[PDB]
Order: C-alpha cells, then sequence, then structure tokens
C-alpha cells in the first residue's frame, strides 16, 4: 500500500524470541507493550511484513499462555489502535480462525464473536471474507 | 475619468449599469410614518454558517439617524464609515446642535462625495437614511449616482417594483403611526422567500426619542402575530 | 527621580523611584517608571515625562510589531537601537534619558543606556535620573562581579534608596522587576520595607 | 546637534614611517561628569583606515554607523577598490561642512588615520568643516597640551619610527590625563599599518606624583 | 468592451473582476477549515509540499497577526504574505492608537475595507487570497472571520475556504445542524475529520498545520506534530 | 502583435519585445569599436557623416578626466547619458576627491536606465555605451546596451554591420595586452575600417579616437591628431 | 488568454495573472543556477554562458552580496536582477541602521519578496524577470536559503535550483545527501551538479562562479577562491 521506510526485520528476530521466553506463560504484559511499541514504530516506517509478525507472535503468546479474557480486548485494541496495516490485520484474524477451531471451550462462542466484532466494521470483499464466513459457520 | 464618467450621448451608461446592480436582492424596505422612520431589511445568510449578530444591515450613523441599504454591502460599509465621518465633522464644526433631522438632509446632501466623485468605479448601493431631530421624521434615499429622494416609503430590492406597489396599495398613509412597522414587515414578507425569523429579518426604528436597532427578541415578537 | 538596572547571570534587575516632580511639587507619588516595552524588555524612564512615555510607547509599537513579523523575541540590542535612533534623531526636541534591560536567549541579560543626546552603550550596570547622581560612588564602590539574583535585587534596592532619601526629587516606593529566562517578577518595596541607613547626628 | 550632553574629550595622533598612531581615552563626559568610563571613540573605519572624535559621543556613534554602513556597501560591489583614507577624509569634510550649512552641525572634532599606497596619511575634520592633514594632530585641549611636544619632535624629526612615535604618544597621554580636567587614565591606542588596523585596547599610563611633596 | 479586464460594472449588472478573483483563490491547490467551538476555535489546512528540499518548518499558511490573532491564508501565497503584513500592521496601529488589543472582528473589517478598496478604482487589483483569522474575544468567546478579496468580511462556527471549499461547508454544515456544543477535543476532531472527509488521505500526521485559540489559554497555538499526531491518534480510535 | 506594443507588458514566450526593439536602435547606428590594453583603453568611432557640406557630427563623448564614452544609436537620449555620468563623476569628485571607479559608474548607469523599462510610459534609453576609463585596475571597456545589462570586455564594437569588427577583435584579442599605443590603435582602426563597405575607407575627417591611459588623461583624437595614428594603415579594405 | 494578458492588474476568467505566468517563463528559459545549504553553511553555484569571448573575465556575475554575510544568486533578466538586487542592498543597509546588528535571511527574503510582490500588484509596473535564492549563514541561526520566483514567495529551502534545467538539477540534488555533508564537498559537488547540467551540448563554453558562506568563513558570504576552486572545477569535470 505505502513503501517501506524503516525495516526492524533484524530488531524483531534478534529480540521476538527472547521477549517469548521472558514472558512463556504471559504473567508481564510490560512484553506485550514494547512489542506494540515496536511494531508502532514498524508501522510509522509502513513496514507490513514486521508488523505481521509481531502481531501473530501476540496471539501466539496469548494461545500459549491461554488468558482468554486479555486476548479479547488485546485483539480489539490491536484492530481498533489504528487500523495498523490491513494485510498485517488479515493475517492475525486468519491465525485467530485456526486457533479457534482446535480448542472446544465454552468461551469460543465468546472468541468467534469477538474476532466477527473485530471483522465487521468492514473490510470484507477486501482483505479476507473466508474467515468471516468460516466463523459464522463455526459459530452455527 | 478618475470621478463619475462614462456618458454618452444622453445617457448615463456606467451609472446605470451601477443601478441595474443595485437591483440586488435584498429589499430593505423603508416606511416613513407619522411618529418616526422604519428601516426593515431581510438578511437571508447562506445556510447556518453564517451568523447574525455578526454583521449588520442597519448601521446608527450617529445618535437619531439610521441607515440601510442595497446590494455591493462591502461599498456600502465604505459609504457608511464616510457618512459616520461627514456627520462627526457636522457636529464638530456646528458644536452640539443634536443634529440629526436637521443634519438628515444635510448628510444626505453631503452625500455627494458618495457619487458625484465616484472614484473611477461608482459605489453600487442605495442606501435609506432615517432622521428624526426636528419635530418631524425624515426618510431619504441616495442612489449609486442621484442625490437624495425624500420619500415616504419605498423598497430597494430584487422587486422593490412590487414591493412598492404593495407599499402604496396598503396605503402608506399619513396618520399612521409609529407602528408602521408592522406593514413594514408585511411588505418584506411579500419580497422574502422563507419562514422570517428575528434573525432572518433586521430592522431600524428612528423616532423623536433618537434611533435604535431592534434586537431579535422585539424581531421576534414583532413577528409573532403576524 | 532615579533608575538604575545591573545584570547578573541568567538576568537582570532593575530598580526604580515612583515620585515624578513638578516644580517643588509631587506630581505623582506612585509612578510606575518600568515600562514593559516587551514581555522580557523593560524600559526606566527619567526626564520629561511625556517625552519619556511617548518614546516608550512608539518603541513598544516598532518593537512588537518586528518581534511578531521575526516570530521570535526581540533583542535587547534591537530595542535599545530602537531608543537611540528614537532619541538622537529628535534629541533638539526630546530631552529623555532611558535605561533599557531585559533578557532574551541570543545573548541574556544586558542593560543599556540611552541619555538625552541619543548615545547607545552597553554596561555591567546602568544609572540615571535626578538622584542619580547622588549615589555614584556608592554603586561603584559596592558592586562586585559575578553578583547573583538576590545580591543585584539587595544592592540595587539600597542604592535606590539612598538616592530617594539624598535627593529631594526623588521619593515615595521603589519598584524593583527582575527579569530571566523564567519571565519577570516586579515587586514594590514601601514604607517600613524600604532599606533606611539612619543619621542620627549626635547633639 | 545643536547642545552635546555627553561629550568625549581630546584625541590625537602622529604618523611615522609606514604608518600611523592614534589615541583617545575612553571617558565620556557628561559635562563635568565621568559618566562613562568604558567606551571606545577610535572606530575601524576599514582594514587600513581608522577614526577618532572628541566631543558629543551620540553624534560619534551616528557618524561611527553611517560610515561603517557606507564602507560596508563600497565593499559589498566587490570591485577591487576601497575608500582610501583620503577619499574619506574629505566625505568627513563634506558631511560637517553640510550639517553646519544645514545649522545642524555634528558636535565632533574627528582625526582620520590611514596608509594606503605605501604612504601614510593623518587626516583632521572639526564641527565647522575645517579639514586639513598634518603629521601630527590634536583635538581640544590636546591641540594645546599634547601638539607642541609632537611640533617639537618632528621640526628636529621629519620622519618617525613606529616604537618612539608611541611611546611620545604615551608620554603626551601622561600629560593630558595630568593637566586636564576631561581626561582619563584608560586610553585606546589604535596602530594603522600596511598589516592592517590593530587597537591595542585599555592602557593606563603611569602618574607620578613626587612634586606632591613639593608642596611644602 | 473591457468590461471583463478591468475593474467596471458589467452591462448586466455584476462585477466580473472580483468574480475572477474569487476564483483566483480556488487556484493554487489547497484547502482550510475554520470551526467555532464551545470555548476554543480551531482551524487547519493541509501542507501541501512537493519534494523534501523546501524546508517543512517555513512552509506554512498560518499566521500570529498578534499576541491573540491567527490567520490561515487560502490563495496566491504572494498576495497571502502582503495581506498578513498587512494585516500585522493594522494589529500594532491599533494597538498603538487604542490601548486595548485590536478585536478579531474590527481586524477582518479593517482587512476587507482595504480589499474594498482595492476592487474600487482601476490602477491597482484586488489580492487573490482569502484569509481566515480567529481568536478568543472577551464577553464573546471564540471569534472566526473571513475576509475575501471583495471587501465581504463575515463567517462564523464552521467556515472553509479552498478548492473543495464547499463540500467542507456542507459536512460542517451537517455537523453544526447536529445539536451539540464541540469542546476543545470534538472541535479539533470535527475540523480533521472534515478535512479528511474532503480529501481521504487519511492525514498522516505531518501534511496539516493546526491553529487553536482556547479561551482559559489565549495565544494562537500553532499546534506542533507531537499534539496534531495525539489529536489523529485519539480521532482513529 | 499585441504583446510587442508597450515596454511594461509581457510576451508569452518569454522576454518582453520594446526592449528587443530597443537593442534595434542601437544596431542602427555609426559603428565605434573599443579595446583595451595592458595599460590603455582606446575608442575608434566612424563619425558618419551627413553630406560632405555638413560635418561628420559627434562621437566619442567626454565625460571626464579618466573616463570617455562613445555613443551608438538614438543620439536624442544619449547626451541625456552623458548629462548622468558627467554629474555622477563630478558628483564623486566633490563628496571623497577621487576618480569615480568605471564598475561603480555602469552600475549606477545600469540602474538608472533599468527603471525605464518597467515604468509605464517610459522608453527605454535606446543608446549604445561604449565606457573607457582608468581606474585603479588599469583600462577598462564596458558596453551599455538599451536592455540596461552592461557587460565588461576586452575589446567589444557596437553599430551598422559591427560583426565583422567583433569577428577581427576576437581573432586578434589575444595580442592585446602586450601592444604599443600606436600598435593598439592601429588594431582598431584596421578593425573599424573592416566594417564598412569596400567602397568606404578611413578618413582624417570621418573618424574619432579617445585614448586614456595611466599617464595620458582622456583625450578625443581627430583628422590631425589622427594622422599619426592612421599612418601605417595597411589597407585592406 | 489573449485578451487577458495585457497587464497585471487583469485578472484571468479562471482566476490568473497571466503577466506573472510569463514572467516565469523568463526565468524558465535564462541560463540555470544552483544553491545547497550545506552542514555549517549554504553553497551557490551558477553557471554563465560566455556569450562571446570579446568578454573580459566573469562580468555581470550571476552571484551578488547583498550585505554583509548574506549572498544573492540570480537568473533570468539580468539587468531587473541587478535593480533587485541593488532593492535588497538598500533593504539591508536600512535594517542594520535601524535594528543594528545583522538582517535576518528569513526577515529579508520576506521583505525583498513582499517588494516584488508590490511590483507585480499594479499595472503601471510590470513584474520582475528574474528568480533568485538569499543564502546567509550565522552562528546563532544556522544556515538559511530563501528562493524567490518572479511573483512568488521567499521558501526555505535544503537545496534549491532555478533557470533553465530546474528539474533536472533538482534530481541530482536530492540525490545528494545534504544536512551532514561540509561545505567543501558540497562545494566540490555543485560544480559537479552544474557539469552535468548541459553546459556545451547545445550552447557555449560556461563559466562557474560559485559562492560561500558558513563558519568556515564566519559568516562573510564572500566568492569561494577560483584558484583554488579551480581543482573543484577538474573535480566536476571527471
Amino acid at each position: 500500500i505505502v513503501k517501506m521506510e524503516v525495516d526492524y526485520s533484524a530488531t524483531v528476530d534478534q529480540r521476538l524470541p527472547e521477549c517469548a521466553k521472558l514472558a512463556k506463560e504471559g504473567r508481564l504484559q510490560e512484553v506485550i507493550e514494547t512489542l506494540l511499541s515496536l511494531e508502532k514504530q514498524t508501522r510509522t516506517a509502513s513496514d507490513m511484513v514486521s508488523t505481521s509478525r509481531i502481531l501473530v507472535a501476540v496471539v501466539k503468546m496469548c494461545y500459549e499462555a491461554k488468558e482468554w479474557d486479555l486476548l479479547n480486548e488485546n485483539i480489539m485494541l490491536l484492530s481498533k489502535r489504528r487500523s495498523q496495516l490491513k494485510q498485517a490485520v488479515a493475517k492475525m484474524v486468519q491465525q485467530c480462525c485456526t486457533y479457534v477451531e482446535e480448542i472446544t471451550d465454552l468461551p469460543i462462542k465468546l472468541r468467534l464473536i469477538d474476532t466477527l466484532r473485530m471483522v465487521t466494521e468492514g473490510k470484507i470483499y477486501v482483505e479476507i471474507e473466508r474467515a468471516r464466513l468460516t466463523k459464522t459457520l463455526a459459530t452455527i | 475619468f478618475s470621478l463619475t464618467t462614462f456618458s454618452p450621448s444622453g445617457k448615463l451608461v456606467q451609472i446605470e449599469y451601477a443601478l441595474a446592480a443595485v437591483a440586488g436582492g435584498a429589499p430593505s424596505v423603508g416606511i416613513k410614518a407619522a411618529n418616526g422612520v422604519v428601516l426593515a431589511t431581510e438578511k437571508k445568510q447562506k445556510s447556518i454558517l453564517y451568523d447574525e449578530r455578526s454583521v449588520h444591515k442597519v448601521e446608527p450613523i450617529t445618535k437619531h439617524i439610521g441607515l440601510v441599504y442595497s446590494g455591493m454591502g462591502p461599498d456600502y460599509r465604505v459609504l457608511v464609515h464616510r457618512a459616520r465621518k461627514l456627520a462627526q465633522q457636522y457636529y464638530l464644526v456646528y458644536q452640539e446642535p443634536i443634529p440629526t433631522a436637521q443634519l438628515v438632509q444635510r448628510v444626505a446632501s453631503v452625500m455627494q462625495e458618495y457619487t458625484q466623485s465616484g472614484g473611477v468605479r461608482p459605489f453600487g448601493v442605495s442606501l435609506l437614511i432615517c432622521g428624526w431631530n426636528e419635530g418631524r421624521p425624515y426618510l431619504f434615499q441616495s442612489d449609486p449616482s442621484g442625490a437624495y429622494f425624500a420619500w415616504k416609503a419605498t423598497a430597494m430590492g430584487k422587486n422593490y417594483v412590487n414591493g412598492k406597489t404593495f407599499l402604496e396599495k396598503r396605503y402608506n398613509e399619513d396618520l399612521e403611526l409609529e407602528d408602521a412597522i408592522h406593514t413594514a414587515i408585511l411588505t418584506l414578507k411579500e419580497s422574502f422567500e422563507g419562514q422570517m425569523t428575528e434573525d432572518n429579518i433586521e430592522v431600524g426604528i428612528c423616532n423623536e426619542a433618537g434611533f435604535r436597532r431592534l434586537t431579535p427578541t422585539e424581531v421576534k415578537d414583532y413577528l409573532a402575530a403576524i | 527621580t532615579t533608575i538604575m538596572a545591573v545584570q547578573f547571570d541568567g538576568g537582570v534587575v532593575l530598580g526604580a523611584d515612583s515620585r515624578t516632580t513638578t516644580g517643588s511639587y509631587i506630581a505623582n507619588r506612585v509612578t510606575d517608571k518600568l515600562t514593559p516595552i516587551h514581555d522580557r524588555i523593560f524600559c526606566c524612564r527619567s526626564g520629561s515625562a511625556a517625552d519619556t512615555q511617548a518614546v516608550a510607547d512608539a518603541v513598544t509599537y516598532q518593537l512588537g510589531f518586528h518581534s511578531i513579523e521575526l516570530n521570535e523575541p526581540p533583542l535587547v540590542h534591537t530595542a535599545a537601537s530602537l531608543f537611540k535612533e528614537m532619541c538622537y534623531r529628535y534629541r533638539e526636541d526630546l530631552m529623555a534619558g532611558i535605561i533599557i534591560a531585559g533578557w532574551d536567549p541570543q545573548e541574556g541579560g544586558q542593560v543599556y543606556s540611552v541619555p538625552m543626546g541619543g548615545m547607545m552603550v552597553r554596561q555591567s550596570f546602568a544609572i540615571g535620573g535626578s538622584g542619580s547622581s547622588y549615589i555614584y560612588g556608592y554603586v561603584d564602590a559596592t558592586y562586585r562581579e559575578g553578583m547573583t539574583k538576590e545580591e543585584c535585587l539587595q544592592f540595587t534596592a539600597n542604592a535606590l534608596a539612598l538616592a530617594m532619601e539624598r535627593d529631594g526629587s526623588s521619593g515615595g516606593v521603589i519598584r524593583l522587576a527582575a527579569i530571566a529566562e523564567s519571565g519577570v517578577e516586579r515587586q514594590v518595596l514601601l514604607g517600613d520595607q524600604i532599606p533606611k541607613f539612619a543619621v542620627a547626628t549626635l547633639p | 546637534t545643536q547642545n552635546p550632553m555627553v561629550t568625549g574629550t581630546s584625541v590625537l595622533g602622529v604618523k611615522f614611517e609606514g604608518g600611523v598612531v592614534i589615541a583617545a581615552d575612553m571617558l565620556g563626559s557628561y559635562g563635568s561628569l565621568a559618566r562613562f568610563r568604558n567606551i571606545s571613540r577610535i572606530m575601524r573605519v576599514n582594514n587600513s583606515t581608522m577614526l577618532g572624535a572628541s566631543g558629543d559621543y551620540a553624534d560619534f556613534q551616528y557618524l561611527k554607523q553611517v560610515l561603517g554602513q557606507m564602507v560596508i556597501d563600497e565593499e559589498l560591489l566587490g570591485d577591487g577598490h576601497s575608500y582610501s583614507p583620503r577619499a574619506i577624509h574629505s566625505w568627513l569634510t563634506r558631511a560637517m561642512y553640510s550639517r553646519r550649512s544645514k545649522m545642524n552641525p555634528l558636535w565632533n572634532t574627528m582625526v582620520i588615520g590611514g596608509y594606503a599606497d605605501g604612504e601614510s596619511f593623518l587626516g583632521y575634520v572639526d564641527m565647522l568643516g575645517v579639514a586639513y592633514e598634518a603629521p601630527s594632530l590634536a583635538t581640544g585641549y590636546g591641540a594645546y597640551l599634547a601638539q607642541p611636544l609632537l611640533r617639537e619632535v618632528l621640526e628636529k624629526q621629519p620622519v618617525l619610527s613606529q616604537t618612539e612615535a608611541r611611546d611620545l604618544v604615551e608620554r603626551c597621554m601622561r600629560v593630558l590625563y595630568y593637566r586636564d580636567a576631561r581626561s582619563y587614565n584608560r586610553f585606546q591606542i589604535a596602530t594603522v599599518t600596511e598589516k592592517g588596523v590593530e587597537i591595542e585596547g585599555p592602557l593606563s599610563t603611569e602618574t607620578n606624583w613626587d612634586i606632591a611633596h613639593m608642596i611644602s | 468592451g473591457f468590461d471583463r479586464h478591468i475593474t467596471i460594472f458589467s452591462p448586466e449588472g455584476r462585477l466580473y473582476q472580483v468574480e475572477y478573483a474569487f476564483k483566483a483563490i480556488n487556484q493554487g491547490g489547497l484547502t482550510s477549515v475554520a470551526v467555532r467551538g464551545k470555548d476554543c476555535a480551531v482551524i487547519v489546512t493541509q501542507k501541501k509540499v512537493p519534494d523534501k528540499l523546501l524546508d517543512s518548518s517555513t512552509v506554512t499558511h498560518l499566521f500570529k497577526i498578534t499576541e491573540n490573532i491567527g490567520c490561515v491564508m487560502t490563495g496566491m501565497t504572494a498576495d497571502s504574505r502582503s495581506q498578513v503584513q498587512r494585516a500585522r500592521y493594522e494589529a500594532a496601529n491599533w494597538k498603538y492608537k487604542y490601548g486595548y488589543e485590536i478585536p478579531v472582528d474590527m481586524l477582518c473589517k479593517r482587512i476587507a475595507d482595504i480589499s474594498q478598496v482595492y476592487t474600487q478604482n482601476a490602477e491597482m487589483r484586488p489580492l487573490g487570497c482569502c484569509m481566515i483569522l480567529i481568536g478568543i474575544d472577551e464577553e464573546q468567546g471564540p471569534q472566526v472571520y473571513k475576509c475575501d478579496p471583495a471587501g465581504y468580511y463575515c463567517g462564523f462556527k464552521a467556515t472553509a475556504a479552498g478548492v473543495k471549499q464547499t463540500e467542507s461547508t456542507s459536512f460542517l454544515e451537517k455537523k453544526v445542524k447536529k445539536k451539540f456544543d464541540w469542546t476543545f477535543e470534538q472541535t479539533v476532531e470535527t475540523a480533521i475529520t472534515c478535512l479528511s472527509t474532503v480529501l481521504s488521505i487519511d492525514f498522516k500526521p505531518s501534511e496539516i498545520e493546526v491553529g487553536v485559540v482556547t479561551v482559559e489559554n489565549p495565544k494562537f497555538r500553532i499546534l506542533t506534530e507531537a499534539e496534531i499526531d495525539a489529536h489523529l491518534v485519539a480521532l482513529a480510535e | 502583435n499585441q504583446y510587442d506594443n508597450d515596454v511594461t507588458v509581457w510576451s508569452p514566450q518569454g522576454r518582453i519585445h520594446q526592449i528587443e526593439y530597443a537593442m534595434e536602435a542601437v544596431k542602427q547606428g555609426s559603428a565605434t569599436v573599443g579595446l583595451k590594453s595592458k595599460t590603455h583603453a582606446v575608442l575608434v568611432a566612424l563619425k558618419r557623416a551627413q553630406s560632405e557640406l555638413a560635418a561628420h557630427q559627434k562621437k566619442i563623448l567626454h565625460v571626464d578626466n579618466h573616463i570617455g564614452i562613445s555613443i551608438a544609436g538614438l543620439t536624442a537620449d544619449a547626451r541625456l547619458l552623458c548629462n548622468f555620468m558627467r554629474q555622477e563623476c563630478l558628483d564623486s569628485r566633490f563628496v571623497f576627491d577621487r576618480p569615480l571607479p568605471v564598475s561603480r559608474l555602469v552600475s549606477l548607469i545600469g540602474s538608472k536606465t533599468q527603471i525605464p523599462t518597467q515604468r509605464y510610459g517610459r522608453r527605454p534609453y535606446g543608446v549604445g555605451l561604449l565606457i573607457a576609463g582608468y581606474d585603479d585596475m588599469g583600462p577598462h571597456i564596458f558596453q551599455t546596451c538599451p536592455s540596461a545589462n552592461y557587460f565588461d570586455c576586452r575589446a567589444m564594437s557596437i553599430g551598422a554591420r559591427s560583426q565583422s569588427a567583433r569577428t577581427y577583435l576576437e581573432r586578434h584579442m589575444s595580442e592585446f595586452m602586450e601592444c604599443n599605443l600606436n600598435e593598439l590603435v592601429k588594431h582598431g582602426l584596421r578593425a573599424l575600417r573592416e566594417t564598412l563597405p569596400a567602397e568606404q575607407d578611413l578618413t582624417t575627417k570621418n573618424v574619432s579616437i579617445g585614448i586614456v591611459g595611466k599617464d595620458l588623461e582622456f583625450t578625443i583624437y581627430d583628422d590631425d591628431d589622427v594622422s599619426p595614428f592612421l599612418e601605417g594603415l595597411e589597407e585592406r579594405p | 488568454g489573449t485578451g487577458y494578458d495585457l497587464s497585471a492588474s487583469t485578472f484571468s476568467p479562471d482566476g490568473r495573472v497571466f503577466q506573472v505566468e510569463y514572467a516565469m517563463k523568463a526565468v524558465e528559459n535564462s541560463s540555470t543556477a544552483i544553491g545547497i545549504r550545506c552542514k555549517d553553511g549554504v553553497v551557490f553555484g551558477v553557471e554563465k554562458l560566455v556569450l562571446s569571448k570579446l568578454y573580459e573575465e566573469g562580468s555581470n556575475k550571476r552571484l551578488f552580496n547583498v550585505d554583509r554575510h548574506v549572498g544573492m544568486a540570480v537568473a533570468g533578466l539580468l539587468a531587473d536582477a541587478r535593480s533587485l538586487a541593488d532593492i535588497a542592498r538598500e533593504e539591508a543597509s536600512n535594517f542594520r541602521s535601524n535594528f543594528g546588528y545583522n538582517i535576518p535571511l528569513k526577515h529579508l527574503a520576506d521583505r525583498v519578496a513582499m517588494y516584488v510582490h508590490a511590483y507585480t500588484l499594479y499595472s503601471a509596473v510590470r513584474p520582475f524577470g528574474c528568480s533568485f535564492m538569499l543564502g546567509s549563514y550565522s552562528v546563532n541561526d544556522g544556515a538559511q536559503l530563501y528562493m524567490i520566483d518572479p511573483s512568488g514567495v521567499s521558501y526555505g529551502y535544503w537545496g534549491c535550483a532555478i533557470g533553465k534545467a530546474r528539474q533536472a538539477a533538482k534530481t541530482e540534488i536530492e540525490k545528494l545527501q545534504m544536512k551532514e555533508m561540509t561545505c567543501r564537498d558540497i562545494v566540490k559537488e555543485v560544480a559537479k551538479i552544474i557539469y552535468i547540467v548541459h553546459d556545451e551540448v547545445k550552447d557555449k563554453a560556461f563559466e562557474l562562479e560559485l559562492s560561500w558562506v558558513g563558519e568556515l568563513t564566519n559568516g562573510r558570504h564572500e566568492i569561494v577562491p577560483k584558484d583554488i576552486r579551480e581543482e573543484a572545477e577538474k573535480y566536476a569535470k571527471e
């Protein structure tokens, strides 16, 4: 969409797995905030792959530490911050689609509707609609 | 050249074009009643973005001289500023005559810098003047080139013809009290397209006590029961 | 009347008396002789009060207009240049002694003197007015280098107090103005707060 | 202009072989008052011309501003030429004459020193427009006190050396400080030569008071 | 002929020279928006900077005329700077002649009178720059006015000038018709979203320059990059 | 062509046309050459004669002891420029007793002639000036065109058919610094003789010489004064 | 245009001033120029067409000194350019006489631009046919460089070019990385850019007038020493 200004591929490679180790069980939110700052920096630098990787890492951390509520407001903040990169959010929704289908649970219905609310803000035909279709089928 | 100019054989073509311009679209009726004079005009602002208490169509030149006008408002501002300076100079020279109606004729006459020295481009505004410091009221009109006309009731808008016809048919008359402002509002109504309101219609009155631009409260009060 | 300015590290301190004399009668005992030319530039007036006020107002005009057209606070040197030009071009008609001081980020606390005639000079401290001629020795002997804000404030207050008590055309209250990057602080010394060196000559 | 308020006291200067030296004390006399003791009455007209003045210091500042501005304008063109000190002296002469003719005189007596084309020049112009050039010059009471010593030195020595010339100037400054009410013991000495104009600064002269014991 | 060539009245009864001079404002490729609020008045215009060899520090179209009045110019930049200089001179001269600071309405009136003198006569020509000036006025709240190359000085609450001024005025008319006062967050956000809907670039916080005058804080704050970025983040939330 | 009518108006293709016509005033004039040296400046002007009974008119005008000019073009507004230059040089003499340097004089002339090129109702000074002066930096030759754009030149010629003289001066300008006074004057005479058609030839009555040097103040040589220079002509018409 | 492009006081039907639109064409036609703000100063450079070898060493130079620290590199109609340079010199002298010290470059550019706009506003007088850069440096305000079109307004420029080939120069100017390069290498590079721009491809030989202002010159805008910058011209040649 917009030309990349400053890449941080080296920064994310050297720091993201270390951040995952530092918050293996997700008890720390300063790690989430500092990757939010890093992806904001790459977003102002108009980089898509770095932001997408950061979002995928963030949701993966939420998967492994199974904080369902904090996932809900975290993905809400990610999707509503400034709308970020359409490629990155479409990615993050896709791995969220891949994850919600494997754990039965009671509040996965809440996870399904949360992602539905995040994607129903528009941008349906553009930037992935099969995820929303699969979520509705999953709700069925 | 640098004055009121462009007069061919038996014509004043530039002046006639100025009069075509002062046809305008602001009716700005005036009525000379027995007690005083009413100058009412229409403030039909484009959209609601503009304000009505910001700019005014009726200007008190001095204590009991009020002024209303026609098309070319930017010219009208300079003209009313000049008129204020001229009235103030006359009052300073002839100190303390409380000069309004023994000055209304005089200020109308000194409206010769108005047009007789046009300024390359003549003024494109015709203005009605009201004064009541003589025991009697006065309504005068000065046009982009002529002089004092000493009207009793007239209009200077887009439909000034039928406005004047309405004024004469409704019998501007001579016994009418100060509250002929109802008839002035009716005459505006004929040349008005809308539900006229207090900010939409601006009117000033000049009676023997003095001149006063009626606030939206009294304008709405008069517009009620019409 | 007496006016005085001192320059210290990071600012200046101005002291002026509140008396304006007409013959032998006190026209105004609470005269405000510290006219703010700009936010961080002040003027001390002496001599013909009308002429001082007119010159100060005209310079305030020109300096405010110049600062607005630059989008930058004006220099104290620039203000002093405006005063020197105004006084010099009309010296034969305008008789006024003016002390200019203030603070600007370009140089800091600065003090200039433009007496009658229209000359400009930069000084560590400036002194002027009818009552100035009585404290020259004191101001020269009791002035140190590198004096801080409080030292300059007290020293200027003392100099003005003695100039007031000695000169017959000076009296009333004292106005102090401390100008610095933080801003300007104006205070008034009155009555008992006046630093007094009592002269109890023995019988 | 009409009645000076702050007046600058005497200034002098002598030319020598290959250069000129002038000297002015740093006092601004507000009548009988030593109001300003740290003011410079010597101006660098350009790289190869100096100027001092005695009298109204406000007028001196105005002339300094005007002359510096015109020198800057002259050097802006980059034509290689310059205002020779002879030309500068003539310009100041005409300015003073015009001011006197307009009956708004400039209360300053000015000494212009310069060294151009390998030949020293030392001009002189006063309030009344009287101008000339002499090997030795002085203003006010300097022309009464310091000038005779310069004349008697130059009568036997038409040419001078820089070191003895500046020593003579220092002695004349000492004499002026001794026997002039408006004088002060802080004078600047400016030397113009082929290398340019160099001003020493707040020089002072040593006072002798052995004769103070001769009172009784 | 020469009816459409010089500042003379047309035979039809119109003045074509000023009618052309108004379209001159649309020429130049810029837009500006002014929103008066409950307590503040904020104005914003886009900063069209072609190539970065220019100094974005000095490419601005908004200025301080005095300590409390700020203008934004629309149209040819030379005439814009001339009228800004004239307005600053008028403000200073008013402060010199009369002690109190010049009211914004009076300043706009004087500028409009100058422009009316320009459309009068024939030697000179009108200046193709429309000026929107704002400022806090005591007993009046925030005040916004527009002086035009003609001499008609008016405009209030929400007023815009530039190429796409009509669309901005329509949106602001919709917003003001929605009866709710704008605080010192809603006024700025309303102006920003108005200009963004006019020209959708989502307004990276570098291509607009917003000026603000509040009541509790006087003076014409030319809000910095951080402030405009914070307002943009808050709006797009 | 409308756009060529007046000096003020600007042509759509670029430069205005009245000034371009003004340079044709100097083209339509008797030829004149002017060359520098290491120490001297010499002007050779063709004194154009009306008829054999009438004199050959006057060219190479006198300005001061160190400056002399040669006109080529409209003679009416040429004595005016001569008066202006004389007045400025005398003003310099009066103020600081030194000869006004030629470069400053030429800048003054250019600035003075520039204003009529922009003021309505004022024709440009269609006069071609070949100023010869001796300031402190050796001799100087300057050409002033009615376009008010002066030039400095080692050797320049202006007038009718002056292009041939220009070419000869260019081809022989390498050997100009190291030439005796008579040698340089003969160079100029050969350059001017190459201008007129072959039927015409140099005479003592139809030529004028202006010489200014380090020790030689500006002097206008003619028939008797020219004959020593005219000898050794090497006539190849 | 046809009917409306006769006097600057006549607005176009679309609302444009065609007199200035044509005055810009003279600047577009005249020989080019360039000015780059180095890290600690501003470096000018202008190629001047030696229309004939009859002329002496570089005269009617496109560079001018308007004040002690300020220089003007102009292009367009050269006589009016010199008159405007005289106007700028007078303005700087007046400001120094009134307010003391040295005229800030932004204010000088604004005042001269307002004067130029005054000359384009009216009808009797005509718009100036020249565009020029004003460059200056001081310790307090760093280095500034403002460019004024024949009718427009001053604009802050890191690097600017005007004249025959503006875009061709500006492309390589933006290619050059300023704001961290000292004025010496910038002098080398401006000559390089000028020589990259066509000099003899359709024209005669050109001379390289280069100007300085910066802390290396403690202000004091002066022409670069041409004897020692001939090697810079040589590096430009390579």
